[PDB]
């Protein structure tokens, strides 16, 4: 019968689903379970090479709030 | 992480392309009134498996009167490009973020059709030979139409990144505002994948099997591999141009399940327009493309340059 | 004058010594033609994205465009040599004498 | 001023129209057939093509 | 009104493709003219600051310049967010 | 629906640029202090690698102008170590 | 750095792939085998001779339209200009001339294969 | 031009993009934007033959920021000087300098 | 190093060069011409233009495409010559090559060159700008406005392109 | 035991031959409609990893369905020739096992196994599309028992 | 010809602001109205001098008003402050589309303590 196709769908969809899933969990593991920084011009690429230096440990992921001022 | 990030890119999409072979050949049977592959494993899930092995333990013959060096170029460069057409493609997030990844997506694939000539050219034979100048003839016919298509849909969006195309399509999908604009795109791929009813550069009953006839073993794994990987991608990209996807920052899972199934649903068209047509003559794809759509294509280019000007939509830059 | 400069515009001038110095066929210069235009193409390209010449950055655009249109035109003509002889060969293009 | 190497210059056709060479169209011959899908089988149909 | 009606179905009854295009390029080239949101478009573009508002040194006899940007004075885009 | 979208979306830019605006004054006064610090640094070090040449003279410019000519990579970076030369350079264009 | 790095694994696994078919398998290489296939039967002729193109003006008239591709792609980025009446102006135009070319090559039987 | 129409006519067909000082969209600037002005402004009105010599100064360090002969020149040296330096043991490259 | 990527793809934008300008087949002329097309929008993208850098390479990738057809009708024989079958052929190859080498040998030693112009050899990274843009791309930004400010180039283009399918087809003509 | 690893190994390539046999599209004479009937949604010879492909240089199996005659055994022999190993032949019907009703004709080649070598003989005249299909699983059979890399082992 | 005239390192010495750029956009809208005099008039001074040289004294007060904005939150808004910035901050573009529900305890705290 037709549905004994899906089977063959089946894994071909979670064969799909994991690029996908793999890449959002990765970035996640990678900037501190945040997104990663999406630098499409000069402006957003000069905010981030700010945040490496004021992160103190060369990370533009690490973020400091006002308890880093005083 | 990147190299564990590229990893689970291809490897996954070679898995999905091998299954892709399983799922047109039941596809394919279910709508001829049979079965399809269902001894080898469980409903034939084993199908692939046993095909990829086959190949790959089978002799490769270079023909007597081939150019070795472009003969087994051509193979490598098919699958090389059919797996960098994934990198920019936002899933909801692109394994690479580019500013022109709509540009890039354009670039490979004219880069991609060296492939069929160099590949038909080299083996000297005039099968392959034959198949060879009907990709110069189909890349001549779509490729005008394609590009100004994917421009009057961009005028919409404001941008050349793909990851812009979810936030266009946030409130409705571009189906709506450019469906003969979406009717004429997905003609479009499926004369750039060489998909029935425009496979002509293979054309079996005509070509015997065209650009790719002295091609054995392994090296036909490639191309076969390349040309299933194709038609994934441009399924992928129909569905975030024309069916967007909510992306939920917090659940992006969400996205990929949904974007998942549209992707599915839109390659089993393929299959099923390939059960269902007959082929077009090659000279009768060039007069579709550049006596119909391209008339209606640069019609329409005029008509989203102007209504975004006329209603105060025009979308923001960045 | 980075060492950047110095292989574009030695690709110029190899690609103008392939062009003035033809073996047999006409394609085979068409190709240098070709060749030359993609040198200044990026030459140009290089100069004004480096000086950050805003305004000027359309003109490698306009430079492609004409450099199309030689090609077609240089190709057409390759198509009516050929319909002649059967070849592209430059030497059969001989009946003018100097 | 004739010369040695100026011997076998003759002069141009009178309109500038030079006769049509000797016709060498090349036809591409091809065996269609007969271990050909489209050829039933047992068919050899050899063809001369132009394109 | 007779004979031109004849040329529009003969053509729609054999180029339809070709009567689709012409009238969608007609519309294309005739509706901006007409428009009343044309004028919009033009004035959301140049409310788009890319650039930094260069602030212009205060001689003492600039009345309609702000001196501050939350001042009534200076262009305003309440029109914007309504339209 | 597609024009009242991208009108929204044209509005939510204007709010994104102007947020840019608010902060330009502060980051260009860090930039020009951070250009400033790496000139001099090269200058306190061009002294004692250059302190045996005869005719050099330290600092000495180019250019007949007394005007504020702004620096280039090369000359801001002149001998800081490869990595950080790397990413000013091509960062951002190698940022995908 | 990523994306050639990405570029780097795609050609190094479709190499890897190739040359795996080669040296896995157990060949038997002899003359016959590796002769061009013509359908059983011997070629009557080179495959290396001319194949004449019909549609060669068509092939020349797609090297034009194809650079109005490299024009027309900066349309988006155009539309964000403030003088929206020129750039609507010439926008229009230079898409009308890329029809009217189409228009008389296709009325002069340009579009037409030759026999 | 051998004729000017664009003068008389008051259109201005191509002199918009002569010069790289010139406006620009969203007032975009030159990185020798300065430079040009000044080798502009000095010889303008005065002929070739007089600005060919009376602005040597400006048009030599136009020529200096457009192609940047005398600063990679500076900089070459003292790269030199470094390496012999350290390559004999006689000079401690700076933290700041190396990471 | 990734500090001389530019300096690289320069290198192979020339051995291309040397690819086609030794005129073998156009088959593999072509080829040749593809590779410096890929490698000058690779150098092109480096300098901050990727409209430009993807744009050539996406109109020469169709360009050599017809040149590709145009070949196998009129500019093909019997035993295509590759860089090594022709004395002529391989000669012009392998003069090429070492020229590339001498070139890229002194410039690497001396830092410095002197053929008719004088070129440094610090690197191409030494004269990149060290200010950031806005929001914005200016190559983007210049390109655009051919529409707003290049009034008369988009006439001057588009009349060339719409006599140049005029022409072509009378020059094909044949009669 | 290096006995143990090739007899598994000579499991898995025996088993992804005869699970992917590739006939090449090459039929002759009326045994070839018996052969379409093997296609047709009844028999669905694509069903047991059997799909045609008519290149020679992707098949794996030569079906000689029909009559050899003399002007066609030389294209036999090439496209027989042109496949790359390893390949099997089926011998399908009277004409092309040993001549077949045109034994004694002037112009017929008397059995394909004159030309090349056959695997698998299936007799009839035609065989039945489910007589067919009997020697093809007769010839995977005839596959899963080939012993290439245990008599390796033990060169 | 003439030497480059630099500052010492004692006159580019100031108390930087040490907070990510997710912080400065939470913030921006109310930095630039607070802020206003000391940004244009140190904006002013950069358009008018075109000498980062000339401008040192104005960049400072720039530092200088920007910590006493960030104290006053610090005060008095130092909770709704960081929840706000926080969910910008998740983000990969930092839009301000998604945190409205945030932005708006942000705003409010201001609006009653300052
Ligand atoms: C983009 C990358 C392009 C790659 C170069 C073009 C392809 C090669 C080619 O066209 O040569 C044709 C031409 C024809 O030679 P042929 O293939 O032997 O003729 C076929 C006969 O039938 C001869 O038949 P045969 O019986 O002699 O064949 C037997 C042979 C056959 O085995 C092979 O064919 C070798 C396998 C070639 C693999 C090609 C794929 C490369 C790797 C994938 C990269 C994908 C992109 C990433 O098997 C062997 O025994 C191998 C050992 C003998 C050496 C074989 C010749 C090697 C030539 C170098 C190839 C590279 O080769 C040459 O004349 C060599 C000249 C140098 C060519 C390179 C320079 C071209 C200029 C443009 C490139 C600019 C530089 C960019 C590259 C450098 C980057 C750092
Ligand atoms: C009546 O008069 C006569 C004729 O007139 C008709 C004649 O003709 C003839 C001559 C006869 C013949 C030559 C034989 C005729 C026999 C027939 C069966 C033809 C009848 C009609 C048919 C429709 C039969 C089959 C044809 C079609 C088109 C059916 C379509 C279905 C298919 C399954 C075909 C292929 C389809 C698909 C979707 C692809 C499957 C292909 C594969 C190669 C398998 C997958 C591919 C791979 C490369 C493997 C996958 C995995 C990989 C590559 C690895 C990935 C994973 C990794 C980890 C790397 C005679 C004598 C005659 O008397
Ligand atoms: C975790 C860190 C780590 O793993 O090392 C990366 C390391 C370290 O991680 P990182 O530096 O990339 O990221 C930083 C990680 N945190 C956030 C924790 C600081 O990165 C590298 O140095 C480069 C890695 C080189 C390639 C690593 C091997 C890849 C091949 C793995 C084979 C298995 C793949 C399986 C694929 C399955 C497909 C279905
Ligand atoms: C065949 C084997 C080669 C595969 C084909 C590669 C073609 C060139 C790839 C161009 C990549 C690109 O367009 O940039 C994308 C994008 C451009 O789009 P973008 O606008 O998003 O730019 C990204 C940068 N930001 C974030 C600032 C916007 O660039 C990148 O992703 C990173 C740039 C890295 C540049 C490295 C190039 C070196 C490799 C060039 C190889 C050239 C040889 C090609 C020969 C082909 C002929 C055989
Ligand atoms: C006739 C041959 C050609 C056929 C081509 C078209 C075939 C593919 C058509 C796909 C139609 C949508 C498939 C519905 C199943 C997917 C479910 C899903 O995406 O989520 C629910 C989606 C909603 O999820 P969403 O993410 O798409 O959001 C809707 C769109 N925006 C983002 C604007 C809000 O709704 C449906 O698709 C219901 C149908
Ligand atoms: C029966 C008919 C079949 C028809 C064919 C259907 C095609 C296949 C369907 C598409 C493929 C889906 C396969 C995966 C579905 C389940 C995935 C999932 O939701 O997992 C939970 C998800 C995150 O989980 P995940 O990241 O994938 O795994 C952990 C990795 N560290 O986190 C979440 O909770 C996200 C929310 C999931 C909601 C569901
Ligand atoms: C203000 C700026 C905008 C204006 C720009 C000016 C340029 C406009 C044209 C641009 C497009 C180029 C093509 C125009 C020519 C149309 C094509 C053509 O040449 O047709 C010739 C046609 C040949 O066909 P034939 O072999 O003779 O057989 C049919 C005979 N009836 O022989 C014929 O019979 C044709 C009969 C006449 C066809 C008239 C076509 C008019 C097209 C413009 C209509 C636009 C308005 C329609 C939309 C209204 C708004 C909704
Ligand atoms: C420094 C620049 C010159 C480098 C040397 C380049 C010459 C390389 C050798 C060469 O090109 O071939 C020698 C050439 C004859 O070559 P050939 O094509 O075989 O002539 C007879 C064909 N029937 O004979 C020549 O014309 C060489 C002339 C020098
Ligand atoms: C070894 C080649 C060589 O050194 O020839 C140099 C010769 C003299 O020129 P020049 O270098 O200015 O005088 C000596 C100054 N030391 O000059 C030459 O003969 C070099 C030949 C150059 C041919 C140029 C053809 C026209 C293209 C001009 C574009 C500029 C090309 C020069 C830069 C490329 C250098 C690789
Ligand atoms: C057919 C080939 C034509 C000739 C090509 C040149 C070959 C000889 C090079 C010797 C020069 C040398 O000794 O320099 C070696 C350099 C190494 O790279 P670098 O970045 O300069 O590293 C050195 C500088 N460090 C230490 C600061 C990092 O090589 C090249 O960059 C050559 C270009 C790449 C080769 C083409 C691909
Ligand atoms: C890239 C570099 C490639 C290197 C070469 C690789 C191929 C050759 C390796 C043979 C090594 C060897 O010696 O295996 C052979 C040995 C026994 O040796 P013997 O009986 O003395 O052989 C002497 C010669 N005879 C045999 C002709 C008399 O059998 C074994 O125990 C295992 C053999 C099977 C291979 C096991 C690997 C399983 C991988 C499974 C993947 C899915
Ligand atoms: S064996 Fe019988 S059915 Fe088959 S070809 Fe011969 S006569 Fe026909």
């Amino acid at each position: 019968m037709w549905f004994e196709v899906l089977p063959g769908i089946a894994v071909m969809g979670v064969c799909l689903f994991i690029p996908g899933m793999a890449t959002a969990r990765i970035h996640r593991f990678s900037n501190g379970g945040k997104e990663k920084r999406v630098a499409h011009y000069p402006y957003q690429w000069y905010l981030m090479e700010r945040d490496r230096r004021v992160s103190g440990v060369n990370r533009s992921y690490v973020s400091k709030g006002l308890e880093n001022i005083d | 992480m990147f190299m564990i990030n590229i990893l689970m890119l291809i490897i996954p999409i070679l898995l999905a392309v091998a299954f892709l072979t399983l799922v047109e050949r039941k596809v394919l049977g279910y709508m001829q009134l049979r079965k399809g592959p269902n001894v080898v494993g469980p409903y034939g899930l084993l199908q692939p498996i046993a095909d990829a092995i086959k190949l790959f333990i089978k002799e490769p013959l270079r023909p007597a009167t081939s150019s070795a060096s472009m003969f087994i170029l051509a193979p490598i460069m098919a699958l090389g490009l059919a797996l960098t057409m994934w990198i920019p493609l936002p899933m909801p997030y692109p394994l690479i973020n580019m500013n022109l990844g709509v540009l890039f997506m354009l670039a490979m694939s004219s880069l991609a059709v060296y492939s069929i000539l160099w590949s038909g050219w080299a083996s000297n034979s005039k099968y392959a030979l034959i198949g060879a100048l009907r990709a110069v003839a189909q890349t001549i016919s779509y490729e005008v139409t394609l590009a100004i298509i994917l421009l009057s849909v961009l005028l919409m969006s404001g941008s050349f990144t793909l990851s812009t195309l979810i936030t266009t399509q946030e409130q409705m999908w571009l189906i709506l505002p450019a469906w003969p604009l979406a009717m004429m795109w997905f003609i479009s791929t499926l004369a750039e994948t060489n998909r029935a009813p425009f496979d002509l550069t293979e054309g079996e009953s005509e070509l015997v099997s065209g650009f790719n006839v002295e091609y054995a073993a392994g090296p036909f794994a490639l191309f076969f591999m390349a040309e299933y990987a194709n038609i994934i991608m441009m399924n992928i990209f129909t569905a975030i141009l024309f069916l967007g996807t909510s992306h939920n920052p917090h659940m992006p899972e969400l996205y990929t399940i949904n974007f998942t199934i549209k992707s599915l649903l839109l390659t089993m068209s393929f299959l099923w327009i390939r059960a269902s047509y007959p082929r077009f003559r090659y000279d009768q794809l060039m007069h579709l493309l550049w006596k119909n759509f391209l008339p209606l294509t640069l019609a329409l280019c005029m008509w989203h340059v102007s209504l975004p000007i006329l209603t105060s939509g025009i979308p923001p830059q960045t | 004058m980075s060492m950047v400069y110095m292989n574009i515009m030695m690709a110029f001038t190899v690609s103008l010594v392939g062009l003035l110095m033809y073996r047999s066929h006409l394609m085979s210069s068409l190709l240098c033609l070709e060749g030359m235009m993609l040198s200044l193409f990026v030459m140009a390209a290089l100069t004004i994205l480096n000086s950050h010449f805003t305004l000027a950055s359309m003109m490698p655009i306009i430079l492609l465009v004409f450099a199309a249109c030689e090609a077609a035109l240089g190709l057409s003509l390759l198509v009516m040599v050929s319909n002649t002889y059967g070849t592209d060969y430059v030497q059969n293009l001989n009946l003018l004498q100097c | 001023y004739p010369t040695k190497e100026t011997a076998h210059w003759k002069p141009p056709p009178w309109n500038d129209v030079d006769p049509p060479k000797d016709t060498l169209v090349s036809n591409l011959t091809l065996n269609f057939g007969p271990q050909h899908p489209a050829a039933h089988g047992v068919l050899r149909l050899v063809m001369e093509l132009s394109g | 009104a007779e004979r031109v009606a004849a040329f529009l179905k003969n053509v729609w009854a054999k180029e339809p493709v070709l009567v689709a295009s012409f009238a969608i390029a007609g519309l294309a080239v005739i509706l901006p003219t007409l428009s009343p949101y044309t004028k919009y478009s033009l004035m959301i573009n140049r409310a788009t600051p890319y650039n930094y508002p260069v602030p212009l040194r205060d001689d003492g006899n600039m009345p309609d310049v702000p001196s501050h940007p939350q001042d009534p004075q200076g262009p305003s885009l309440e029109w914007l967010k309504r339209l | 629906s597609m024009m009242k979208w991208n009108r929204e979306r044209r509005r939510l830019q204007i709010e994104d640029f102007e947020a840019r605006i608010a902060l330009m004054p502060l980051l260009q006064a860090e930039k020009d202090r951070r250009v400033l610090q790496m000139l001099r640094e090269n200058l306190e070090e061009e002294a004692t690698v250059m302190k045996d040449v005869p005719g050099w003279k330290v600092g000495e410019s180019v250019f007949h102008t007394t005007r504020w000519v702004t620096p280039m990579m090369g000359e801001l970076y002149g001998l800081r170590a490869s990595e950080e030369v790397l990413s000013a350079t091509y960062g951002f264009i190698w940022y995908t | 750095m990523n994306l050639m790095l990405a570029l780097l694994t795609n050609f190094t696994l479709a190499t890897l792939l190739v040359i795996i078919a080669f040296w896995l398998p157990q060949l038997n290489v002899y003359s016959e085998k590796t002769s061009p296939y013509e359908c059983g039967f011997d070629p009557m002729g080179s495959a290396r001779l001319p194949f004449s193109m019909k549609f060669f003006l068509v092939a020349i008239t797609f090297l034009l339209f194809d650079l109005e591709i490299a024009l027309l792609l900066p349309l988006p980025w155009a539309s964000q200009t403030a003088n929206l009446n020129t750039m609507l102006t010439m926008a229009l135009f230079l898409i009308i001339l890329l029809a009217v070319s189409l228009a008389y090559e296709w009325t002069q039987k340009g579009l037409e294969w030759t026999e | 031009p051998f004729f000017d129409v664009q003068k008389r006519l008051g259109v201005d067909l191509d002199r918009w993009m002569t010069i790289q000082s010139a406006e620009q969209p969203h007032k975009i600037p030159s990185r020798c934007h300065a430079f040009e002005k000044e080798w502009i402004e000095c010889a303008h009105g005065i002929g070739s033959i007089r600005a060919e010599k009376e602005c040597k100064i400006e048009f030599e360090d136009f020529r200096e920021c457009l192609l940047r002969q005398k600063t990679m020149k500076r900089l070459h040296a003292i790269r030199r000087q470094r390496e012999k330096l350290i390559k004999e043991g006689k000079y401690t490259p700076p933290p700041h300098h190396s990471g | 190093m990734m500090l001389y990527i530019v300096f690289i793809l320069s290198v192979i934008f020339v051995m291309g060069f040397v690819g086609f300008s030794s005129k073998p087949s156009p088959i593999y002329g072509g080829l040749g011409l593809i590779v410096s097309g890929g490698v000058g929008c690779g150098i092109v993208l480096n300098f901050g233009g990727s409209f430009l850098g993807l744009m050539v390479f996406l109109i020469y990738l169709g360009g050599m495409m017809v040149v590709f057809g145009y070949t196998t009708a009129m500019a093909t024989e019997q035993y295509p010559e590759i860089w090594l079958s022709n004395k002529a052929v391989l000669g012009a190859f392998v003069t090429g090559l070492l020229m590339e080498f001498f070139m890229v040998y002194y410039v690497l030693k001396d830092k410095e060159v002197e053929v008719v112009f004088e070129f440094n050899g610090l690197g191409d990274w030494v004269i990149y700008d060290t200010g950031d843009s806005g929001f914005f791309s200016e190559e983007a930004m210049g390109i655009a406005a051919l529409y707003s400010y290049g009034t008369w180039l988009v006439i001057v283009t588009g009349w060339s392109l719409l006599i140049g399918v005029v022409v072509i087809m009378e020059i094909t003509r044949g009669n | 035991r290096g006995e143990y690893v090739v007899a598994k190994l000579d499991d898995l390539i025996n088993w992804a031959r005869r699970s992917s046999l590739w006939p090449m599209t090459f039929g002759l004479a009326c045994c070839a409609v018996e052969m379409m009937h093997m296609a047709a949604p009844r028999y669905d010879m694509d069903r047991f990893g059997v799909v045609f492909r008519a290149s020679p240089r992707q098949s794996d199996v030569m079906i000689v369905a029909g009559t050899l005659t003399n002007k066609m055994a030389p294209a036999l022999r090439k496209v027989y020739d042109q496949m790359p190993e390893p390949r099997y032949v089926v011998s399908m019907g009277s004409c092309a096992n040993g001549g077949g009703y045109y034994h004694y004709s002037y112009s017929v080649v008397r059995g394909c196994d004159r030309i090349v070598p056959v695997d698998i003989y299936v007799p009839g005249c035609p065989p039945t599309a489910e007589a067919l299909l009997y020697g093809i699983l007769q010839l995977q059979k005839k596959i899963k028992r080939e012993k290439r890399l245990r008599i390796w082992y033990r060169r | 010809p003439g030497i480059v005239e630099l500052p010492s390192l004692e006159d580019l010495k100031v108390q930087e602001v040490k907070v990510s750029s997710s912080v400065l956009k939470a913030a921006a809208h109310h930095y630039g109205a607070q802020c206003d005099k000391p940004n244009k008039e140190f904006m002013l001074c950069r358009w008018e001098e075109k000498d980062p040289r000339r401008c040192l004294e104005e960049g400072k007060l720039v530092n200088q008003c920007a910590l006493e904005f960030f104290r006053q939150i610090k005060r008095h808004c130092a909770e709704p402050f960081t929840e706000y910035w926080t969910c910008i901050d998740y983000s990969g573009l930092q839009l301000f589309r998604r945190c409205r529900k945030q932005q708006a305890q942000f705003d409010e705290c201001v609006l009653d303590k300052l």
